[PDB]
Order: structure tokens, then C-alpha cells, then sequence
């Protein structure tokens, strides 16, 4: 199986949209979070893109571990 | 079991200019359910009522709040 | 990653006497980077601004108050 497909599937936006649906970007979803963590008030286009590109290049990172 | 779809906001202010007169929600939140006024909620079960004092909570402006332009009469 | 170290304190009173008006963070902390004045940052990242209304809370004297 694969987790996030098929009958039984997982759901992949339940933890951080959260279980009352509406937002409707992953960016405004990362901009809520990083204001419930305390980290930035308001997160602006530079301090939600800064998160993106940390995220993919660990994600990339996965490919090459030994 | 069953749920609804409305229109939510952290917060109402009475005008676009920075001092104006907002209200939050007390213990619960804002809800319409694509009207033309807006109402209040328990935060996890939809069962509105019309905002009352004693059912917001007059606090200053925060970030994205929604402009009546209308002077909300409590 | 980095570190700074700042002056910071739990409210700001006007006078000493009893029944100043005093003012507390809203949603962050009242930091000083040793300067002359008190600034504002979330509680968990240093990125200070100065401070507005709708950036504190108008509260009563509490302990230990600056
Ligand atoms: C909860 O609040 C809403 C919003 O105000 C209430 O609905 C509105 O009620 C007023 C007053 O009954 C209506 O305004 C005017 O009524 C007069 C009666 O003399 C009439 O002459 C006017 O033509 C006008 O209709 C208003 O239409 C109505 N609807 C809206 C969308 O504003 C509602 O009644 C409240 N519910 C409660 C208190 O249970
Ligand atoms: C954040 O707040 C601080 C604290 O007030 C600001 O620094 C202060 O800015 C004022 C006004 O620019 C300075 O006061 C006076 O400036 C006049 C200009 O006409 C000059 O004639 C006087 O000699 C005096 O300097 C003040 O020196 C300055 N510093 C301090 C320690 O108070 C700061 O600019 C604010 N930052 C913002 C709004 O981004
Ligand atoms: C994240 O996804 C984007 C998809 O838009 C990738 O961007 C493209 O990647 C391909 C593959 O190398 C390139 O040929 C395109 O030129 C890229 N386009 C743009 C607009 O960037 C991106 O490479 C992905 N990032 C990571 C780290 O995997
Ligand atoms: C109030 O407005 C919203 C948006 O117009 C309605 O939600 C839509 O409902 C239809 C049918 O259920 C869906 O196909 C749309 O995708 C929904 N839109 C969104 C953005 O989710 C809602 O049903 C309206 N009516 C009420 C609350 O009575
Ligand atoms: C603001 O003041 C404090 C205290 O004077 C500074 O913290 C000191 O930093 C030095 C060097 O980093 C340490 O040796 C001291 O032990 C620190 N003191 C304390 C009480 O921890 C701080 O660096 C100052 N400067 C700023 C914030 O730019
Ligand atoms: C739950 O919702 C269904 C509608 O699908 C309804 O038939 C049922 O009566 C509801 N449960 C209760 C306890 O009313
Ligand atoms: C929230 O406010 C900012 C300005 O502070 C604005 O750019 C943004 O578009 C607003 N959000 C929405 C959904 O309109
Ligand atoms: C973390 O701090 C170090 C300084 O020791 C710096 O070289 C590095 O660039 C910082 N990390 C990022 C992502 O900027
Ligand atoms: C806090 O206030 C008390 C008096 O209520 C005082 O004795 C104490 O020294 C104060 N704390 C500091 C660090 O000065």
C-alpha cells in the first residue's frame, strides 16, 4: 500500500489544516502555524517561501541517505 | 454527525481607519451563514445568536479583521 | 541557531504610585536590546518593533512591574 492513497488512505492535510476545513493554501496554513509557534506575527510572502525552500531541499535530501 | 459551512473571522471593526472600535468573540466564535450580519457560535458546535455585550469582548485592532463600514449597535 | 540577550520585562507602568496606567504584551513579549525605550517581538524569535496601540493590552499594576 501506499500511505497516502487506496481504500484505507491517510490523510495528508489533517494536522495542520486541522479538522474544520477552509484554508485554502498549504501557504496560509504554514503562516498560521508559525504564528501558533510563536516565531512571526504575521508571516509575509519572504518568511513563508523561506520555509518552502527549507522543507524541499530536506525532502531532497531523503534520495540520498546512506 | 452533520455539519455546515459558514463564513468565519478573527475579529470585527467598525472602520478602516487604524483606532477604530473592534470586537472579538467571547468564548466562542464569529459565524454567518451567508448573511448580511454576523452572528455568534460555541466554537464547535453550530447554534448562533446575535452579538449581545456580554458576548464579545472590545479589544484593539488585530491582523485581518473584517470592515463592517456600519457602527455595530450593542 | 543564534542567540541575543535582551533586557525584557513582565508589564510597563507609567508612575509608582498605585492605579497607573500600565500596559503588558499583546501575544508577545516587551523586549530591550539595552536601549533607552521597550519594543516588542514574539515570544519565541527577536524582531523587534516599537510599541503601538493594538501591539499591547491596557491592564492594572501587577508584581514586579517596570
Ligand atoms: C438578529 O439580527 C438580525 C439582524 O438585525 C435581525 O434581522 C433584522 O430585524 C430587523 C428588525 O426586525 C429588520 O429591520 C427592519 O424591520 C422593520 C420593522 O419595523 C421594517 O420596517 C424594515 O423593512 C426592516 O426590515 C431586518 O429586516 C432584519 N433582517 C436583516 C437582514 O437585517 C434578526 O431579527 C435578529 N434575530 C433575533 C433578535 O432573534
Ligand atoms: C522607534 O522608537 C524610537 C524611540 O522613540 C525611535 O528613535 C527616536 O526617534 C526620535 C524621532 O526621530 C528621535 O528624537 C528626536 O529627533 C528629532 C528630529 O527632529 C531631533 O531634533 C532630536 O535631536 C531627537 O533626536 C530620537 O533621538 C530617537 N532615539 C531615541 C533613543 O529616542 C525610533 O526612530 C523608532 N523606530 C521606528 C519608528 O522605526
Ligand atoms: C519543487 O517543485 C518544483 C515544481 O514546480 C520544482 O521546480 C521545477 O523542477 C524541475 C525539475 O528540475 C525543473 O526542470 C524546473 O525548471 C523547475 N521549475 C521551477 C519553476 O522551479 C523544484 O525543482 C522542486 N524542488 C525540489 C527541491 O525538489
Ligand atoms: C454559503 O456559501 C458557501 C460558499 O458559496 C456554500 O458552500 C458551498 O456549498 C456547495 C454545495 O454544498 C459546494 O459545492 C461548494 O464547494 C461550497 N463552497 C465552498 C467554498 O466550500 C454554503 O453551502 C453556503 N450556504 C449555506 C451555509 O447555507
Ligand atoms: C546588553 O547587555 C547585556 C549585559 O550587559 C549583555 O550580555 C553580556 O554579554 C557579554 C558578552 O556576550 C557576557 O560576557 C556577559 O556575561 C553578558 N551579561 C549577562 C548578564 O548575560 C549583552 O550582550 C548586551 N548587548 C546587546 C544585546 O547588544
Ligand atoms: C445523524 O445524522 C443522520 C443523517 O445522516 C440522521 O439520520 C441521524 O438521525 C443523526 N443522529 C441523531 C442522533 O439524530
Ligand atoms: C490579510 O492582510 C494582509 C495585509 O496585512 C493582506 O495582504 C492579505 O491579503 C489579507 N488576507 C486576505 C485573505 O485577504
Ligand atoms: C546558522 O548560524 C551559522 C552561524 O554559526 C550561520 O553560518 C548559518 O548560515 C546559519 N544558518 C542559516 C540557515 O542561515
Ligand atoms: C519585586 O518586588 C518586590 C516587592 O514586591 C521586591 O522586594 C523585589 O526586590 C522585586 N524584584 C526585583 C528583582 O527587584
Amino acid at each position: 500500500l501506499g500511505m497516502y492513497g487506496g481504500i484505507a488512505a491517510a490523510s495528508l492535510t489533517l494536522g495542520i489544516f486541522g479538522g474544520q476545513a477552509g484554508i485554502t493554501t498549504w501557504s496560509l496554513a504554514m503562516a498560521g502555524r508559525l504564528n501558533a509557534l510563536g516565531v512571526v506575527q504575521n508571516a509575509l510572502v519572504d518568511d513563508v517561501n523561506k520555509l518552502a525552500n527549507g522543507f524541499n531541499q530536506l525532502t531532497a535530501s531523503v534520495g540520498k541517505l546512506a | 454527525n452533520n455539519t455546515i459551512t459558514v463564513k468565519t473571522t478573527p475579529g470585527l471593526c467598525e472602520s478602516d481607519e487604524l483606532g477604530s472600535k473592534c470586537i472579538v468573540a467571547k468564548d466562542g466564535v464569529l459565524v454567518s451563514a451567508n448573511l448580511s450580519y454576523w452572528q455568534w457560535s460555541p466554537r464547535n458546535l453550530y447554534k448562533p445568536e446575535n452579538l449581545t455585550f456580554a458576548n464579545v469582548i472590545a479589544v484593539s485592532r488585530g491582523a485581518n479583521y473584517t470592515t463592517l463600514n456600519r457602527t455595530f449597535d450593542i
